[PDB]
């Protein structure tokens, strides 16, 4: 109803959104393949007054005028795309990136979605699919009697079978990479999708173009830093408290103004 | 430098010294830690007036 | 305050007797040059080699 | 919009200086070749009201009028040039001071700053240069052929190549001194430059009249005391918070008046 009243209103909700974005990324720390968010502000709409740079006089010009400011909004939330540490389970279907690449998999809408999450399975139809049920594009289907499966650096999935002296190929896994890797629109489960600011996806195999290595036996954990949260949880609380007290300051006012 | 057949180059890490390092870094830490946990008794303290 | 960088403290290190014929130590200054997959070319002082 | 007030503002505003301060020197405790700073104060106005020494008789004085005095404000934070404890972390390119004289290192837009710190790489040309890639002064080359590098106690920079039994001098390093080490102006990256107040840069051999003496494999490290800032800490805490007490009296004593 006054104007310091929806800015510190503004700045209020700013840092709400800010400690939801600390919670999102605490909450997300055993998760495989997380990246963590970090959300951006910019100052909203200012109230002219006196222009800046008006002319006062013929000659003499008017500098930094009364630019009275309204609060802040937040423009983004932002992936950190970066290399998280790789953690040994030593299984043979668990898959870790070493690069820039996401695995392609197939929801059963009929649309492709990314995914960086390596821990696969197979399903009763021996097809790779994710922890989800979601079947793992461009589609490896494995044999009955397998005894051990082999994914090489490269993406070549192998089986050895019994009684054959030579490994049998059963497939290739494949990378795709975006030219903005942040622009990807997240609809859980791990899951990435593509819009119209994360490029268009480029396929290519682990090694060529700029793709990142498979490793076998290894999980990517999530990159989720922790003691810098607890500081920023810390800076948080302090800052909301702080535009409590404003909020304060101005409902007192406000008192004093009406009984008059 | 000459090559010697039959002999491994092990790693130049020496024990004593990274664990002595670790402990001088972890008090540095915790007084780091301190200074931050003093600059918000400071903060609460103002904003409690 | 700013790291300026990360270093890493080229001196040889010790030199273990291991029975392998394959594996090579490189005593002074010197690196083994390798090829990838790929074609790129790295330099690794590990010498146990098959 | 009263005194008190005013006078408490310049403490809090003084504490938080010196808390800034201390959390600086405890945030650099590791970097080498770094000199902790200390904050100093003076007292802002004294309004006169009687004037001390006034002659209220014909023969009597008035001795130590009204001096109602304002708050506190900071002269300058001085840095304590002391000698850091030397590190022996045997490297031959590291080298350190003993003595109370700085390396003269050329800055990229052609002038000069001065720094202490000792730990020098060597790029791609050959050049000694600091860890930030600034090249030292007056250009000390390696030769790419270089089995050893030897700097004495004078800074005579040596290199010996293969299979030759005497070594090859390939430099001088010289160390400036000031009249006044406190006035050079920092620029970060362990950088400081030459101000109005250090005088002028004589530059001296290491050993004679004045410019202290080089060793090498050694490392100065930082002279911060690590318990002297925690009391320092527990110190100005007190202070922060019993200035803060302070506002808050004048602010309840105003609330009285109003309310009236």
């Amino acid at each position: 109803m006054i104007s310091s009243l929806w800015i510190a209103k503004t700045g209020l909700d700013a840092q709400q959104t800010n400690m939801d974005v600390i919670a999102n990324n605490l909450a997300n720390v055993s998760t495989n393949g997380f990246k963590r968010q970090r959300a951006v502000f910019e100052d909203l709409l200012y109230q002219t007054i006196r222009q800046p740079g008006a002319q006062s006089s013929e000659q003499t010009t008017l500098p930094s005028g009364l630019q009275i400011g309204t609060g802040v909004r937040p423009v983004a939330t932002e992936r950190l795309h970066s290399q998280g540490n790789l953690s040994q389970t030593n299984n043979s279907k668990d898959v870790a990136i070493k690069g820039q690449g996401f695995f392609q998999v197939m929801l059963p809408d009929g649309t492709s979605a990314y995914t960086r999450d390596g821990s696969f399975q197979v399903d009763q139809n021996g097809q790779l699919v994710t922890a989800g049920g979601f079947q793992v594009q461009p589609a490896i289907t494995i044999p009955a009697n397998a005894l051990s499966i082999t994914i090489g650096r490269d993406g070549v999935v192998s089986v050895t079978q019994q009684g054959q002296a030579a490994p049998v190929q059963v497939g290739q896994l494949n990378l795709t990479t975006f030219m903005n890797d942040t622009g990807l629109e997240s609809i859980g489960e791990n899951l990435y999708i593509e819009t119209q600011s994360s490029g268009a996806p480029n396929e290519s195999t682990p090694g060529l173009n700029g793709a990142g290595l498979l490793y076998q036996g290894y999980v990517e954990t999530s990159n989720v830093n922790v003691a810098e949260e607890l500081v920023n949880m810390i800076q948080v609380q302090r800052a909301y408290e702080i535009n409590s007290k404003a909020v304060s300051t101005t409902d007192q006012m406000l008192q004093k103004l009406t009984q008059l | 430098g000459k090559l010697t057949n039959g002999a491994l180059e092990a790693s130049n890490v020496d024990l004593s010294k990274e664990l002595v390092n670790m402990i001088v870094a972890q008090r540095n830490y915790q007084s780091n830690a301190q200074t931050i946990k003093t600059q918000d008794q400071i903060l609460n303290t103002l904003v409690n007036l | 305050v700013k790291v300026a960088g990360i270093t890493q403290d080229f001196t040889d290190g010790t030199t273990t007797n291991t029975g392998r014929g394959l594996d090579v130590a490189i005593s002074q200054n010197g690196f083994f040059r390798l090829v990838d997959s790929n074609g790129s070319v790295f330099y690794s002082r590990n010498g146990q080699f098959k």
